[PDB]
């Protein structure tokens, strides 16, 4: 359920919304209370003419009317004032309008004077009066919602921006709760797509989206309770058209559903294509395969491309287009019950009704013009919150123990153990050896027999399906990999260096090691610093991997900073094959030598770095052939050594 | 500027949105008669003259009108948002086309989040600008000019200058908002990038992450990352929030001025209740609209600012590599240097001294020295990844340059030291090299570098697929696919940049005697740290730093006393 989650999320916030929504309520109470003075000064200040008159004196005689400055108590004509075409008559004693001949037929005839323009003039005054009254009070109405206004869009912005900020955040804790199969069998773009491109639109979906939704839902509420105010039979149908709104929203979304879904899934397709691409670009510019890159590009842009256009028909039968369809039946329907009304001349009542429904007309329409905006992206959100919420609503994951735990004795055994990726291939049968300070090293001229599937099984990175692996007796079962994995390091069989300086890439980010390693890099590193113009803290090596530094030199970094952290159990992946140059190779092993501190997994294809172990393993096959140290060599390891020399 | 950044695209284009103009402007004018019709037929009502077949003549012009402006703004619609995403499409493929075509020294200083973002989100920034920001600002425009021209002169000119008289500030406040928004949002789209930048190390890096226990330590990094972001944000939302307020103000003054200055016309005489109503429904329209001024301005300048990354981004000049004037000559067998001083662009110092190197014919030359003395900057000149400061490869006599980069890529082997695959089977990526392989040259590479026993190991031999970077596949593994797929060219010069030390001794030896095989007459590159591939070669170049220590072949090297002296030996007491 997306919506659940959505509004637990907004429920995390509630002072916030809470506010916002109750300062909005006062200002559009404000606003929708404005056209009311329109209204009323309608049908005061300019229909009191029309109004039954017992000061205003044109002519020097005609008496002022009955709610007006200078009001004495007299009455001695009722003198009465119409309208006829553009010109205004007065009657001075006790329908229709034919033009000194004034007929009332409802019969009797009078005798009336035009009032010239001056003298028309003349008569509202004191209307005047009121019109700046009603103007200053309205005026002076409209700052109180200004910084009401104000508030709510402010309050409303942080709403949104902490619902983005904790959800991005739940989302990249999770994800890094994920087992390591998860990363093995996804692309990075695809994976880094639904953290990065796909939260922004759920961003959108909450900093312009629902807030814009909220508006417009308080400003129609206010509008159609005004409408209720003024008349009880017309508000019906603008009840009625509420259901309207439902129906295109349920419509727009039986329609793009299937579309957007495409369109998401497309991009997942087109940041993780083109993250493959930006990796491997040397394959794709020395081997010419440039156009077939492109033309595999083009195919993936022209389907999000061609989806696009199977969206491009929906969106044109809708919005304003669709929107002024509905403000013209309202127009429609503002002639019609008036003129039904108006038929038997009961119309001039609504003169200043009706400029109040005009206005709340225009009023109406523009929140819905804006609710009709989003309903693209109220669609393409939903598509988001899906793909992150199975993320975070995930029964696969691991649960963490974060504590490290304190030093432990160098003891790794393992029992009767059999591992196999996908259930299917068998790396490992079998796997049965300890050991307690010494070098044990792990062989196999096979290149597929599972020496990496034993490290990251050691790791807990793959789960084993048999037997058992115990440190200090302690299965590794016992979860908290944080502990697991503080008591003992790997060097990479392919390293990867993070950015910034060299100096923290070997540090890695963490408050143990004073700038004093360099002692680390020292260790096995001969003048690389020195060649390199400034010292590790001020050179920043090419954003990801040194690209601006060899492949030896990457390799001398990552086991620097394996060896800058000091692990209980020193394991390594091929350390010495790309800094394979034994003028270095052999200060790692002769000036950086292993000792006793240290229980080092030492692995490697070539026999000189091993031939100080005190255990040596074949593993072929995933089956183990010989357990004695270099001397014990009779036949299979012999062939290895020999063709070395 | 965006527009003048735009135009382009509707100079190529100017039949599909000058036909969307005029249909705008017919949609205004039929939807914009109805404002007076009301004004008459309630001045009608008021006097009485209400009658049945003004009733009829009313709702039927009102449904012609309506139908009228439902099909032809539908067409307008339909235009409009069409080429909008036909702008994005273009511009997508034009990135790509930029991105490659472009030699690895501006990858140094570009980042692969930035690019995808300034794809992915730009474009489609770019394409919401294209849409909707450019149907609202045209409507919204002739909208207003023709509802201030119609309330000039079929209602009056005093009542339509004088609610006028705020405008003026809504045009310099909307001047002073975007003054401003252009630089939140550029900055904006950097962030995004960063963002992309940032998942994309964390997600790149998850065993050295785990294998250490820093998940906490990082989602500490990212926490305060996204603070600093809602930080950013709030700093947007004040300015935003502080311009809402303004405009909603002026709207409500001209309201105002427009309703009480109409008043008082009336009062002198000058104008009827219904003309008062259709002024007031036409300022209603006119005016009220604005509420939405501010996502407009929004959404065309995180336009502007995204357009101009993609702009800065697509024109870099593409380096110094590119043909100058295709000399035209078919590979000499001979590649003598006769001075190369060369400096990276990350660098300060020359990083290659005078190098005399000379390989004649087919040679196999060995280069192998202390790590960080650049074998690997001279294999980078031959196949001119990077600008030519002093180098003079000097193919026969003509100078590197003057080369098709085709025929020169296609003459050169492969320099992959670190590993690179690709997301596909075994079978597809050996195919990656050259122009797609044959039908059993596959298996001929497959079984020549000692890799048919693996695909026993393998379920499907050939056939399974080789997982995202090299996931599924073992190390050795991968750099046997990178042989086996860079032998399939038989290439006429080869290099071999450590291309043997992920492998064990045994297969070692299985491939230099299938590598002695297949190289016989053509020059092979070899660079290696295992000091007997190197045994056999016309030349040996041991490197030094900038410069080569010494020169010669596998006997002299044994005879002179330098660095090759000792490493043979203590590689052969083993
Ligand atoms: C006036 C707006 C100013 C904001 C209230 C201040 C709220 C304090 C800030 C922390 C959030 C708490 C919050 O929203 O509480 C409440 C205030 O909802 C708004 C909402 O959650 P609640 O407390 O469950 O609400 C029911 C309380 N009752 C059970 C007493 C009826
Ligand atoms: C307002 C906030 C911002 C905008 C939110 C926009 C989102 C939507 C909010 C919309 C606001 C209104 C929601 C309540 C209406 C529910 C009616 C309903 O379920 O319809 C029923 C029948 O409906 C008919 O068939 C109606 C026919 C008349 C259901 O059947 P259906 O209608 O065929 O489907
Ligand atoms: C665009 C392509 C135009 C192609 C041109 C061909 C001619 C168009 C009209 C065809 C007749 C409609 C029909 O029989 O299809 C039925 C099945 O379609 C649905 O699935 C409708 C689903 C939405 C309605 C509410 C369902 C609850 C009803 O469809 P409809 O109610 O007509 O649905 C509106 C679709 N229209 C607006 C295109 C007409
Ligand atoms: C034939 C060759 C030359 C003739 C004149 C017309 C084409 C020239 C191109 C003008 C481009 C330019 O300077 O941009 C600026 C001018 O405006 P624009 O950006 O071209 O306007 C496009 C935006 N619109 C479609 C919303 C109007
Ligand atoms: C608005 C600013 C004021 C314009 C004044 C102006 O010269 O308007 C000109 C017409 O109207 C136009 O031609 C103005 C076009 C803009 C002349 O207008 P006027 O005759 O100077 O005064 C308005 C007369 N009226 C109210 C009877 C229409
Ligand atoms: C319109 C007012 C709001 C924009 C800022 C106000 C103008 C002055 C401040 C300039 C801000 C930066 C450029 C913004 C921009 O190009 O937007 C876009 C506006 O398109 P334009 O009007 O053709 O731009 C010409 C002048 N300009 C490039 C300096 C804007
Ligand atoms: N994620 C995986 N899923 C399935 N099989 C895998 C996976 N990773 C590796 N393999 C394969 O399982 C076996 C494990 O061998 P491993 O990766 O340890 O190589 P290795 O013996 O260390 O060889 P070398 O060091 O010479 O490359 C190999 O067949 C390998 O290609
Ligand atoms: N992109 C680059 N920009 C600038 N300098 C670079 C770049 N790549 C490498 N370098 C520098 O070039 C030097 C010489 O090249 P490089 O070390 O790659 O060859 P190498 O000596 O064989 O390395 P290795 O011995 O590690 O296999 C490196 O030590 C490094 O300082
Ligand atoms: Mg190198
Ligand atoms: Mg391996």
């Amino acid at each position: 359920k997306i919506g659940k989650t959505l509004w637990r999320y907004a429920l995390l916030y509630r002072k916030l919304l809470i506010t916002a929504v109750l300062l909005l309520t006062v200002a559009v109470g404000a606003e929708l209370t404005g056209p009311f003075i329109g209204k009323k000064m309608i049908d005061d200040h300019i229909l009191g003419i029309e109004k039954t008159w017992y000061a205003v004196q044109f002519h020097g005689v005609s008496y002022v009317r009955e709610d007006r400055l200078q009001e004495p108590v007299s009455k001695a004509k009722e003198a009465h004032i119409y309208q006829v075409g553009m010109a205004f008559y007065f009657v001075d004693q006790a329908g229709n309008r034919t033009v000194g001949k004034l007929t009332i037929t409802n019969s009797r005839a009078y005798a009336a004077e035009k009032l010239t323009k001056q003298e028309l003039f003349q008569f509202y005054q004191p209307e005047i009066k009121g019109m700046v009254l009603l103007i200053a009070l309205y005026g002076g109405l409209l700052v109180f919602s200004v910084f009401f206004q104000y508030g709510q869009h402010y309050l409303l912005q942080m709403s949104a921006n902490r619902i983005i900020q904790k959800m991005r955040q739940d989302v990249f804790s999770h994800i890094q709760k994920m087992p390591i199969r998860y990363f093995d069998n996804l692309p990075a773009g695809k994976v880094v797509a639904r953290i990065t491109n796909d939260t922004e639109a759920i961003r959108d979906l909450y900093v312009t989206v629902l807030s814009t939704f909220v508006t417009s839902g308080i400003y129609m509420f206010g509008i159609f309770t005004a409408l209720f105010l003024l008349d009880v039979k017309l508000a019906f149908v603008a009840l009625a058209i509420v259901p309207i709104i439902w129906l295109w929203s349920v419509i727009y979304r039986r329609y793009a559903s299937y579309y957007n879904q495409k369109i998401r899934s497309i991009n997942s397709d087109i940041n993780a294509k083109m993250n493959e691409s930006i990796q491997g670009m040397t394959i794709i510019q020395a081997f010419r395969h440039q156009k077939e890159t492109m033309r595999e590009f083009e195919e993936l842009n022209e389907s999000h491309f061609y989806f696009q256009n199977r969206m491009l028909n929906l969106n044109s039968l809708m919005s304003h287009n669709l929107v002024n369809v509905i403000r013209n039946l309202a127009f429609v329907a503002l002639i019609w019950h008036f003129g039904g009304a108006s038929l038997n001349a009961a119309g001039i009542v609504s003169i200043g009704v009706l400029y109040a429904f005009v206005d709340y007309l225009n009023r109406l329409f523009q929140p819905i013009t804006g609710i009709v905006n989003q309903f693209s992206k109220l669609e393409l959100a939903r598509v988001s919150a899906g793909r992150v919420f199975e993320l975070l609503e995930e029964k696969n994951t691991e649960e963490a123990g974060e504590p490290a735990k304190e030093r432990a004795l160098g003891r790794v055994e393992f029992r009767d153990v059999s591992f196999a990726y996908q259930e299917g291939e068998e790396v490992l049968k079998h796997i049965s050896f300890t050991a307690q300070k010494g070098e044990t090293v792990a062989l196999v001229g096979h290149t597929g027999s599972g020496k990496s599937s034993i490290l990251n099984l050691l790791f807990r990175f793959y789960d084993a399906q048999k037997g058992d692996v115990l440190i200090d007796g302690k299965s590794i079962y016992n979860m908290s990999r944080q502990e697991l994995r503080s008591h003992m390091g790997i060097v990479l069989q392919d390293p990867y260096l993070f950015s910034g300086t060299i100096g923290s890439n070997v540090s890695l980010d963490d408050e143990r090691m004073t700038e004093e390693e360099i002692k680390n890099a020292l260790r096995q590193v001969g003048a690389e610093p020195l060649l390199k113009k400034l010292p590790k803290g001020i050179n920043e090596p090419v954003i990801e991997k040194g690209s601006t530094l060899s492949s030896g030199e990457r390799q001398l970094i990552s086991f620097a900073r394996a060896l800058a952290f000091d692990p209980a159990i020193l394991i390594l992946d091929q350390a010495t094959a790309h800094i394979d140059t034994e003028t270095e190779a052999v200060i790692q092993k002769a000036l950086d030598v292993v000792k006793q501190g240290r229980t080092t997994f030492v692995i490697a294809h070539r026999l000189s770095t091993i031939r100080n172990a005190d255990q040596i393993l074949v593993l072929d096959k995933g089956e183990i052939v010989e357990r004695g140290n270099h001397e014990e060599l009779m036949a299979l390891e012999g062939q290895y050594y020999q063709m070395y020399e | 500027s965006v527009l003048k950044k735009l135009g382009w695209f509707f100079k190529a284009y100017w039949l599909r949105y000058t036909i969307a103009i005029v249909l705008l402007l017919a949609v205004n004018v039929i939807e914009m008669f109805p404002p007076k019709l009301l004004g008459n037929a309630i001045d009608d009502m008021k006097a009485g003259a209400f009658t049945a077949e003004g009733l009829l003549f009313y709702i039927g012009i009102f449904f012609v009108l309506t139908a009228a402006v439902y099909i032809m703004s539908y067409f307008w619609m339909h235009q409009l948002f069409g080429g909008a995403n036909l702008m994005e499409k273009i511009l997508r493929t034009k990135l790509m086309g930029h991105l490659l075509t472009m030699s690895p020294p501006f990858y140094e200083k570009n980042r692969t989040g930035d690019l995808m973002a300034r794809g992915t989100n730009d474009l489609q920034a770019v394409s919401l600008t294209t849409g909707f920001g450019i149907l609202t600002l045209v409507d919204s425009t002739m909208f207003m000019m023709t509802i201030f021209l119609t309330m000039g002169f079929l209602i009056s000119w005093k009542l339509t200058f004088a609610a006028i008289i705020p405008l003026p500030v809504m045009a310099i406040a909307i001047s002073l908002y975007g003054s401003k928004i252009h630089e939140r949002f550029t900055e904006a789209q950097n962030a995004f990038g960063a963002l992309n930048d940032r998942v994309l190390e964390s997600v790149s890096g998850v065993r050295v992450i785990r294998a250490y226990v820093q998940e906490t330590n990082d989602v500490r990094r990212f926490n305060e990352m996204t603070a600093d972001v809602y930080q950013k944000n709030m700093k947007v939302a004040f300015i935003d929030s502080l311009f809402e307020p303004t405009v909603k103000l002026l709207v409500g003054a001209s309201y105002l001025i427009g309703l009480g200055y109409g008043a008082f016309l009336v009062f002198r005489n000058e104008l009827t209740l219904g003309e008062l109503v259709s002024f007031n429904v036409y300022l209603g329209m006119m005016i009220w609209p604005m509420f939405a001024i501010g996502e407009l301005i929004n959404v065309m300048q995180r336009g502007n600012a995204s357009l101009d990354r993609v702009n800065e981004t697509l024109s870099y000049e593409t380096d110094v590599t590119d043909p100058k004037q295709p000399a035209d000559l078919k590979e000499p067998g001979d590649i003598v240097f006769s001075h190369v001083s060369f400096t990276y662009p990350s660098s300060t110092s020359d990083n290659l001294q005078d190098i005399s190197f000379t390989v004649r014919k087919g040679q196999t030359v060995g280069i192998a020295g202390k790590t960080g003395s650049g074998k690997t900057t001279i294999i980078k000149q031959l196949l001119r990844q990077y600008p030519p400061g002093e180098g003079s490869i000097t193919f026969s006599g003509v100078p590197i340059q003057q080369i098709p980069l085709d025929r020169l890529r296609g003459w050169i082997g492969y320099v992959p030291q670190d590993h690179l695959l690709f997301s596909r089977t075994v079978k597809e990526n050996i195919l990656y090299g050259k122009q797609d392989a044959t039908d059993k040259e596959v298996q001929q590479a497959i079984a020549e570098a000692h890799f048919e026993k693996d695909l026993h190991m393998l379920p499907s031999g050939l056939e399974t697929m080789v997982g995202e970077k090299g996931v599924a596949l073992s190390g050795g593994q991968k750099q046997r696919i990178s042989i086996a797929r860079a032998l399939m060219a038989n290439p006429e010069i080869l290099i071999l940049d450590q291309s043997l030390s992920a492998v064990d001794a045994k297969t070692e030896a299985a491939i230099i005697k299938n590598i002695r095989e297949n190289r016989k007459g053509k020059t092979t590159f070899i660079l290696t740290h295992r000091l007997s591939a190197v045994e056999h070669a016309d030349l040996i170049l041991v490197m030094d730093g900038g410069v080569i220590a010494e020169r010669g072949t596998h006997q002299e090297l044994l005879a002179n006393n330098g660095w090759y002296r000792e490493q043979y030996e203590r590689q052969q007491l083993f």
